[PDB]
């Protein structure tokens, strides 16, 4: 059933599960025509496709070319997203297929179920948790990887970059959605934050900077405090 | 016209006979029903007074055999029974006329409603989704639950409704995913109409024999069939037109011989809702939308 607050270390066992979504499948510009009507301009998508217990990032690039021509697009893009893990699944040895896929919007269930019908023994699950993920596009090495495209394409990251060697799966989770979530309220006060001292930087190889231990403490209250702010400001209290 | 006599009624029972009951009372002088019409299967069926839960009757056809009830005091039910012996049938019945110790069957020459619900139901059909080969008559209960039911547990005693499931490999071809499942079409055309039951005349059988238990037995399983076969009618862009025009004559009878009372429980407003308004088929059914939205307004 559903994923909440009361099975939420269930995330960081040793069955093999990956979160799928697909808020940022399908993209648009809205815009004004010539004769004053209005239009869309679709941009490159993708696919945030994660496991939770390990951090590995399966980002499929979507290409504007896979709308061409096609209609009802945002519901194309469900099934898209469907046929897309799918092929994920299939393509990854039997020993690391997941046992369960969790999505993050309910109306991926039935696309999803209907193209792993090949796969009876993987669970597909809704949650109950409100999960930033729709902000992965405000990390920058994500987001150009996406708008340089030319082609399909699947990058494979490890969102959590080296904090495992320090930290456990459930701490690097909280640490990634906490940042998704601030970044997702205010990105501008949330980059700023990351940034701010030049002397820290993001390895080659890495998604975020390279804080110690307590920078990481003061970095995560830092974005504690912009997502209150936000909320006071939001709902005036 | 034929004859379906009685043993005796030994217990107070409400009696169907197709869409009319009658109430005996225990120990009454009844003997039977008479001047059944040739032709259209039938059913009779009994709700004891003292028990008003299982509903139970059988399905019969008077050019297949004599039959006969007969209450038997061990299992404590009306039991339908064959008569081999001609001779001793019609002289059984000649007295039980004679005597006047019959009900007449009460159609009025104007309805066609019986005809109306059971017009492609066949008796060799419903057999074969009530496995019983010893017997030419099928009964039927509240209880009885659907093979695919059982999937989700006696085998015997189940009703082999075809099974239909709209996320089933049976139902999604490799590669159109999204299309089949949005579009029936496939499902309905290919395998259940060419594949499974041949033609529409066997599909529309089923439908009205899983609609008729559920109405008359309220066999919840009989229910869920009746809906899904009308969702996969529904489901489909591409139907043949015959068969829409036919859809929409089944359902509106149906729709006008629903109890009031039972809307509640036998219509599915999920469905109905889909079907009537959001399908492919929402323009199709003119009689069916017409009578829901007079007599079942609240549902919808």
């Amino acid at each position: 059933g559903a994923m909440n607050s009361s099975n939420y270390a269930e995330l960081f066992n040793n069955d093999i599960k990956l979160f799928v979504d697909d808020t940022n499948v399908y993209r648009v510009t809205v815009h004004k025509t010539f004769e004053g009507n209005v239009a869309t301009k679709a941009i490159n998508g993708c696919i945030f496709t994660l496991n939770p217990k390990t951090g590995h990032l399966f980002l499929k690039i979507i290409h504007t070319s896979v709308w061409a021509g096609q209609k009802r697009l945002s519901q194309l893009a469900k099934w898209k997203t469907a046929e897309e893990v799918s092929a994920l699944v299939r393509s990854l040895p039997k020993e690391e297929q997941p046992k369960q896929i969790i999505v993050t919007r309910k109306a991926m269930l039935d696309p999803l179920e209907v193209h792993m019908l090949d796969f009876p023994n993987i669970a597909i699950r809704p949650t109950e948790l409100r999960l930033p993920f729709s902000a992965a596009m405000s990390i920058d090495k994500l987001s150009d990887v996406v708008m340089k495209a030319t082609e399909p394409q699947m990058v494979l990251f490890n969102i959590y970059d080296d904090w495992l060697d320090r930290i456990s799966s459930y701490t690097a989770f909280s640490r990634l959605t906490l940042l998704l979530r601030a970044l997702k309220t205010n990105e501008e006060s949330a980059k700023m934050i990351l940034l701010s001292d030049p002397t820290i930087t993001i390895k080659s190889y890495h998604l975020w900077p390279s804080f110690t231990d307590e920078q990481w403490i003061t970095i995560e209250s830092q974005m504690r405090d912009l997502i209150l702010t936000e909320y006071g400001r939001k709902y005036n209290v | 016209m034929n004859t379906v006599p009685f043993t005796s009624a030994p217990i107070e029972v409400t009696i169907g006979i197709d869409q009319y009951s009658f109430n005996v009372k225990e120990n009454q002088p009844f003997h039977g029903i008479k001047d059944i019409p040739i032709g259209h299967v039938h059913v009779i069926h009994f709700q004891h007074a003292d028990n008003s839960s299982m509903r139970y009757g059988y399905w019969f056809d008077c050019r297949m055999g004599n039959f006969y009830i007969q209450y038997d005091p061990k299992d404590g039910l009306y039991k339908m029974m064959e008569e081999r012996d001609g001779a001793k049938f019609e002289n059984i019945v000649h007295n039980f006329k004679e005597r006047q110790m019959m009900v007449s069957y009460p159609k009025i020459d104007e309805d066609d409603t019986w005809y109306n619900l059971t017009e492609f139901v066949q008796m060799d059909k419903i057999r074969k989704i009530v496995r019983k080969d010893e017997n030419q008559f099928s009964y039927v209960d509240s209880s009885m639950t659907t093979v695919q039911e059982n999937e989700l547990s006696d085998p015997a005693h189940s009703l082999n409704y075809t099974v239909i499931n709209f996320k089933s490999r049976e139902a999604i071809r490799p590669g159109h995913e999204m299309e089949d499942f949005l579009d029936k079409s496939y499902y309905l055309n290919t395998v259940m109409l060419q594949g499974i039951f041949k033609n529409s005349s066997n599909y529309f059988g089923e439908l009205q024999f899983a609609f008729l238990n559920a109405m008359f037995f309220g066999n919840y399983g009989s229910s869920l069939q009746w809906h899904a076969m009308i969702e996969l009618i529904c489901s489909s862009a591409t139907v043949p037109k015959h068969m829409l025009d036919k859809l929409d004559e089944i359902l509106y009878y149906q729709i006008k011989t629903l109890p009031e009372q039972y809307s509640d429980i036998l219509l599915n407003e999920r469905v109905w809702n889909i079907c009537l308004y959001s399908s492919f088929q929402k323009n199709s059914l003119h009689n069916t939308e017409k009578i829901m939205e007079n007599k079942y307004p609240e549902l919808l």
